[PDB]
């Protein structure tokens, strides 16, 4: 496939493009049901 | 669950799409009523607009609404705006070509918050809400996987209302056609953007777009993993009507390709 | 002239059912060649049920000849494969029943929108029960042109571009779908006024030219003759837009 590794900063647009949503709440797991 | 404003908007869009589809089978009643340089506004557009506005007023008698026809109907709570195109590609409808969609987007504090577009003919409903993503009748939308210009399909609209830049545009077109695979020209910027969100086109660009047309698609492609920009990477697009969008790498390639051919009028 | 069209639409419906039923599976050009071959297989095998002697012309293996050389059957189970590759729901099966070198019957069928345009000499061009009319234009103002780009023959592009340029200064707007047969079907139902293309091939537009002609329109090659049957530089529509377009496009001839 490839032959090189590009690297640079990422615009907020790029970062948001990588995303699959916007996490809001710190809580991880329900304990009464895992 | 679901986002509330999104829900009320999709109800509005369903009603509007059903009205448009119901009128689509009687071309003897909908006439051609032109407004500017080949931007028809038929009575069916007015009826769909009124239906949407009525359906909204039930749940937000205070939200300021924007519409290409009625300008800007102020509301007692003008921090949130409702941008509408009851019909996109009026020409495609008057020719009874079955490819058009209604677009409803809701901005909060200026930043677009939710958007929906609805094609009644194929019965496709592109929904999108920031922080949750974009859906096509229940499927996630991650745009095209393209990472170059080869084999890439480019959807576009032509400045057939700002024909002064025609040459310029055509110029760049030629340049593009030297690297891309094939073009697409459907006639409804909202649906083209939607297709970008669905990866059905590897990218998109256009000149001379009204601020009330991409507002329902720019968030769509954004939460669809793609990105938008002006013809130079800035953000004056919201005023220039010059959009270029697609998955990030393709957008980068397109911008680096177009920056030279660009007439400095759009810059 | 009924039973020929009968077999035609039968094979068309079965092929469209197959194509759609397959299209409901996910993916992200192996698959398209697979389904193209499978559709051609079902088509031809349903054909041999009646007249397994007419000479079939596909788009892949030349001309599958037969023992009754009075009738040729032009077949394309998929046109603008790019669409089905990239999930864009716009593609149609194109069947053409030609005789003695000319065509008598034609059927284009879009499975997704479930559209089906039939056409035959004299008895007209129907959309599931509609005496089609073509468009109503008489000029190049407020008109639409279903265009086409050489995604295999880009050499013309430059002068092609020129055409586009001049065309844009004359017409109102453009379209581009990739399915030349669908462009033809759209000019038949007047969904778009004029159609043109640089270097097409008979297997695709064979049915579409019969459509647009039967709908009260006419076809032509770029230089007004009839070598389109071998050159595929098509310009088609109702005579009004055809004149209004040829008058401005011939002066940039390169083929
Ligand atoms: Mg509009
Ligand atoms: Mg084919």
């Amino acid at each position: 496939e490839f032959d090189a590794i590009k690297i640079a900063l990422a615009s907020p647009d790029m970062i948001r493009s990588w995303s699959f949503g916007e996490v809001k709440k710190p809580e991880t797991i329900n304990y009464r049901t895992f | 669950a679901m986002h509330p404003m999104l829900n009320i908007a999709v109800r509005a869009a369903r009603k509007a799409g059903n009205l448009i589809a119901k009128n689509y089978e009687t071309p003897d009643a909908v006439e051609a009523s032109q407004k500017g340089s080949n931007d028809f506004v038929t009575n069916v557009d007015k009826a769909a607009e009124a239906v949407i506005i009525d359906t909204i007023r039930k749940s937000y008698p205070q939200h300021t609404i924007i519409t290409e026809e009625s300008g800007e109907l102020e509301g007692t709570d003008q921090d949130v705006q409702w941008v509408i195109d009851p019909l996109d590609g009026t020409t495609n409808f008057i020719k009874r070509l079955p490819h058009f969609a209604v677009s409803i987007a809701v901005r909060i504090k200026g930043r677009t918050e939710v958007a929906v577009v609805y094609d009644p003919m194929r019965n496709e409903l592109f929904t999108a809400t920031r922080g949750q993503g974009a859906q096509l009748n229940g499927y996630r939308l991650r745009g095209s996987t393209a990472r170059d210009l080869d084999g890439t399909i480019l959807a576009t609209g032509f400045p057939f209302k700002a024909k002064q830049y025609a040459t310029t545009y055509i110029n760049i077109v030629g340049k593009l056609f030297n690297e891309c695979a094939d073009f697409r020209r459907t006639g409804s910027a909202a649906l083209d953007l939607a297709y970008v969100a669905a990866g059905r086109v590897d990218g998109f660009f256009e000149i001379g777009l009204r601020p009330w047309d991409f507002a329902a698609g720019e968030l769509l492609v954004r939460e669809a993993g793609g990105i938008v920009s002006d013809f130079t990477g800035g953000h004056n697009y919201m005023l220039t009507g010059n959009i270029v969008a697609g998955n990030p790498r393709v957008v980068k390639a397109m911008l680096a390709n177009m920056r030279d051919e660009l007439s400095d009028a759009l810059k």
